[PDB]
């Protein structure tokens, strides 16, 4: 039960919405390291994802 | 209209037994029952689908907004300078078949119905 | 693990200049400044990145949960069982070269930084 209809102007505008870029250089600034969090978090995350 | 998007739109319209469109109007709209749905390429090579909610509830919004096993599970957002609530999903076009394009719209309409 | 997922993880570790990890089943975690971030293949052939928040941000119908032009803009949702609030994004492994996987994590962390 589907029909093609005209696109309202505001939907046109929404469909190409832009936000300003963010986080440029952020990973380099904060740095990153491997983490070893509680086993409990890792095991739970495995059940959540399964 | 980029070729991948055009091919995707034509696959969807075939699955909907509709006359293949049209002009090369980028943003298309489909009324599927009670739901006005919009399709766009946004950004390039991605198929975006969204529908504005007409005074549904959002008590379940934060559950709706958690990932599931289905990348097409819709997400419920709000236009900051409009207040309108939009349910949406998106897939990259470099990957798709028709069954997967139709599936994206199925998911959108289903969540809109089932919301809350 | 899935060889394609292992290869993507390898690229990310080159991008972040970290020693390359061994095939660890399940979830890899990274400390990025104050943000603990997790990576997993979910579903098959997609890379899910996420970070557990406490009370910050808005997991309902909000601006964070509206699409933008960048598919890596993360989503804020909540597991109804545990109540845990998770900021997350996802990319198909087919699209993730070194720059793009780096970009995915950066957009995740950028939103985590902003949120109060």
């Amino acid at each position: 039960e589907a029909r093609q209809v005209a696109t309202p102007r505001e939907a046109q505008q929404l469909a190409q919405r832009q936000e300003a870029p963010k986080g440029e250089g952020l990973l380099s600034r904060l740095g990153a390291a491997l983490a070893r969090p509680f086993v409990a978090i890792i095991e739970w995350l495995g059940k959540l994802l399964g | 209209m980029n070729p991948l998007y055009r091919a995707a739109i034509h696959q969807l319209f075939l699955a909907l037994d509709l006359p293949t469109p049209n002009d090369e109007e980028s943003v298309l709209s489909l009324q599927v029952g009670p739901h006005l749905c919009h399709l766009a390429e946004h950004p390039t090579d991605h198929l975006l689908m969204f529908t504005r909610l007409e005074g549904q509830g959002d008590a379940t919004a934060n559950e709706q907004n958690l990932f599931s096993q289905d990348p097409c599970k819709p997400i419920l957002g709000r236009d900051p300078e409009s207040g309108e609530r939009l349910l949406w999903n998106r897939q990259p076009l470099q990957l798709l078949d028709r069954a997967q394009i139709h599936h994206q719209l199925e998911q959108l309409v289903a969540a809109a119905e089932e919301l809350r």
